[PDB]
DNA sequence: ACTATCCCCTTAAGGGGATAG
DNA sequence: ACTATCCCCTTAAGGGGATAG
């Protein structure tokens, strides 16, 4: 799949996914115990965002994460 | 002498006991690159050097029986150089829980891969009473190196077709057999396990074997699994919540220093089935409430250690009802406490009897567990307890001792009342 | 490769990699402009760690990152 | 009328101009799932709806010539409904930079895939002087819809074998041809481009074509590339640092609102070749210094937009020496400024002449760019300038106008002095 | 209906600078 | 030689709670 190299690349990526599954920042947030503002924050200023927030959000989207070589 | 650690025939590393009695462990450069590679314990992550933390000792000590008297029981037959973890581990170190296998470095000895000597109707009764004399883990004076953790009296066995065969060599057992402590504890559990299943809880099946003047519980192991061709019996890696945080059996209870609802629940956010496990751990909390079980100490929850370092909850196990213990003595439902406390306002409620649905939702409110989800766990119990109970009752053998059911089934309903009265 | 689901799974993973290439927290840090304390921090308390720090460190290791399904 | 956006024959979406003159763009549900999928602009990320931000307009306006007089020059021949971005884009919208291709929705017209009418030795001279009359982009009154950004006079062309063929249809050009503004600007660059290469900088090759009473520079395009079978001429997606942050050509210079060293350098940490690009952008800074180039406005740096939204720096391009301009007029090295300022103590130094190595290391100190790396860029220039110069000099054609070299080669050395005097 | 902001509060990342083991 | 801490300072994440568009 696509190799990401930045928080911004990341946000857009996950934003797309949420948009794709017709999910709302509010939905995911309620399922993993974080504020819907936290998700709005993550999609516009992902530069400064706890790794934990990262994975919870990541879990609410039902995706995982792996590390590969930047070819 | 060094001690090697293999998993399903794969050198993972090797444990070392220095002169100054310091227990160390180092991975195998080879395994640190294997397809299967994964930490031996979430508390001993893959790294190049030698680990020298207590975490090393704690992990391995938690592989031996919890009682200081049983330890001595083991140093009996096998002339171990001590009750010191390493030593015993070197002796009876072949069939521990999970899948770790300890073999002295100075001793390849490709012991029996898949051997087993079928037990005689007596032999079975023999091992099932080794606790009456001074023979621990039913290891009578006749090639047996099995290990089980815990405090009560048990012994694991293999089970091929219709025979309870004594495991031979590093051959893994398939059932963790339990003996009578609480009287008919074999029964208290066998019931508690049925009911748990009947309510949609992840628990292993359990069958009770009879041996004349003795009753023994035989539970199926969820840390074992036949391979592709029904040829090899594989061992699935796992660990209990004590090993995870790398703590000693000493702190098993939240009331010593052990972990409780929170810590644990937090740890589960990192599962590969987090959102789901995270949910089941809760549901269970509320069940331990209803049947008033009181062994919810870290050492009773296990996560599977998968490749790459993943992990998820293992089915719940060992559930005994602390109810049959009321009446006869001073002991009353007001004395019963939950191993792990849920939050409250006055601090953290931990008494079954004083506990009401509201208390769970309080806890489910701090930990951020979807209130809407807690509502659903309460509602589902509020309407399946009855049916669950009966569909079970009508199963117990026509010889199953009756108050156990009554004593357990009646208090349970009392407690459930609070539920229906709301959900 | 291995699917990670937590900051801790992450740290161990990247720690291993650095250890594997004989790198020092000090080396990588100097190449991507962050403190070597920041890297020591990341390997023991990755729960709270900016995404940016994440990728810089990630770049100094010459690895990328991708998103896959948790099967 | 709608306007569709294809890339190498792949519908990416389609631009729309509402009644209230609002420029909008939406992706194609199909492309938002393509193997090739990637944003049209880092400033317009893939999302389901309609984008309605200025970012939409800015991206497309930056596709047309920077001068308000050239815009009107275009509305000449083709009766465009206005100098309004959309309109022109609808007209001369086929061969823009990067790989975006705008075709009216109401007009499939599979225009010439790979056509081209070979130019006559005169025809060539014709287009190379269309700026003398009132014909912009050399598009004489004889099937031409090419587009180039910038401020000077240019026109791109195709080049097959040994012929300068006029692109036909949506056929991509292969060379961005430039004309004489600064006199022999064709020469100032052709020199500046050679030298840049000779110092290990990423710049496209450049050849100068002669057409009687006119000299025109022909640069090779690093946003074009033949395909597997030398059959299709593919266009590589790209954008300039203005589009990236979604700003208007208006703020090209850091002294208007445009981006500078920092912002840019920060943006590069997200490259797929970050640590390397991050380094080259700097080296270049110091080169723009040495040859005193003064066009380092965002619109002169480009990143390639790869699949999944990646991006890396494109080779540097368009480098002209602001040296031949000293002496003759009041204009002196003290008047020369660097488009992007480096940091200093008094604020941020921006004057070539007042600038010394120390200033770079100051900047390379704030941005956290390995001081040890800046030391190496200074040391490598400190000892290759001379050789670089000569090995170049001995190449310029025996007709290359001499002061250009002298005027450029001599001041350069002066500046370099500071270097050797330290590194 | 859905997301971007906000006042408000506490805990902390991460850069300077730098040493204890 | 290499990593874990530390005092110290500023900017801020993220949870409460909650509304402007
Ligand atoms: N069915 C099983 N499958 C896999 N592992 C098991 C099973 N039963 C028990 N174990 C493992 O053995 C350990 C102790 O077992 P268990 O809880 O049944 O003991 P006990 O009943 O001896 O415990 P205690 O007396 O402390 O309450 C656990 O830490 C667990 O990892
Ligand atoms: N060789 C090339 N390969 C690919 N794209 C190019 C090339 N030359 C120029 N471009 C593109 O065209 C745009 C303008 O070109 P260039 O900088 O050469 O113009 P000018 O020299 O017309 O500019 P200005 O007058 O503003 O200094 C850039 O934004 C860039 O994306």
């Amino acid at each position: 799949f696509q190799k990401i190299y930045s928080p911004t690349q990341l946000a857009n990526a996950m934003k797309l996914v949420r948009q794709q599954n017709g999910w709302t920042q509010s939905e995911l947030a309620k399922k993993i115990g974080i504020k819907q503002a936290t998700i709005s924050n993550f999609e516009n200023n992902p530069d400064n965002t706890t790794l934990t927030t990262f994975f919870k959000i990541l879990q609410s989207l039902e995706l995982s994460m792996t590390l590969c070589d930047a070819k | 002498p060094k001690l090697v650690t293999w998993m399903n025939n794969q050198r993972v590393g090797e444990l070392t006991k220095l002169a100054n009695g310091a227990h160390t462990f180092k991975y195998a450069p080879e395994w640190l690159a294997s397809r299967y590679a994964r930490p031996l314990s979430l508390s001993l992550p893959l790294q190049r050097g030698n680990i020298t933390s207590d975490a090393v000792f704690n992990f391995f000590d938690n592989l031996l029986p919890d009682s200081p008297i049983v330890r001595d029981r083991i140093v009996k037959r096998y002339h171990a150089k001590s009750r010191q973890p390493f030593d015993l581990l070197s002796e009876i170190g072949r069939d521990s829980v999970g899948a770790v296998t300890l073999i002295p470095e100075d001793e390849t000895v490709t012991h029996p891969i898949m051997a087993w000597e079928k037990l005689t109707e007596a032999r079975l009764e023999e091992v099932l009473t080794a606790y009456k004399a001074d023979i621990p883990l039913g290891m009578i004076r006749e090639d047996f190196r099995i290990s089980v953790a815990g405090a009560q009296e048990k012994t694991a066995l293999l089970r091929i077709g219709n025979d309870w065969c004594i495991p031979k060599g590093i051959t893994p057992t398939t059932h963790i057999i339990k003996l009578p402590i609480l009287s008919q504890s074999v029964d208290n559990e066998y019931y508690c396990l049925l009911l748990a299943k009947e309510l949609g809880l992840n628990v292993p099946d359990a069958e009770i074997i009879k041996a004349g003047n003795v009753r023994a519980l035989a539970v199926e192991r969820f840390d074992r699994r036949w391979n592709a061709r029904r040829t090899v019996l594989l061992r699935l890696p796992q660990e209990d919540m004590c090993q995870t945080f790398g703590l000693p059996s000493s702190v098993k209870y939240e009331s010593d220093g052990g972990p409780g609802i929170a810590r644990i629940m937090a740890f589960l956010m990192g599962s590969s089935e987090a959102l789901k496990d995270r949910y089941d751990f809760m549901k269970f909390q509320v069940f331990q409430w209803l049947i008033g079980a009181t062994q919810g100490h870290a050492k009773n929850f296990s996560v599977f250690i998968q490749a790459g370092g993943s992990y998820r909850l293992t089915p719940f196990y060992d559930i005994i009802s602390a109810f049959p213990v009321l009446g006869g003595t001073g002991i009353h439902i007001s004395d019963l406490k939950l191993a792990m406390g849920l939050n409250a306002s006055k601090g953290k409620k931990t008494a079954i009897d004083k506990i009401y649905p509201r208390h769970f939702l309080a806890t489910a409110k701090v930990l951020r567990f979807p209130e809407v989800q807690m509502h659903e766990i309460l509602s589902d119990f509020a309407r399946m307890i009855p049916a669950a109970l009966d569909n079970v009752k009508t199963s117990l053998p026509t010889d199953f001792p009756e108050n156990v059911v009554t004593a357990v089934e009646s208090n349970v309903l009392r407690l459930h009342g609070r539920l229906s009265r709301e959900y």
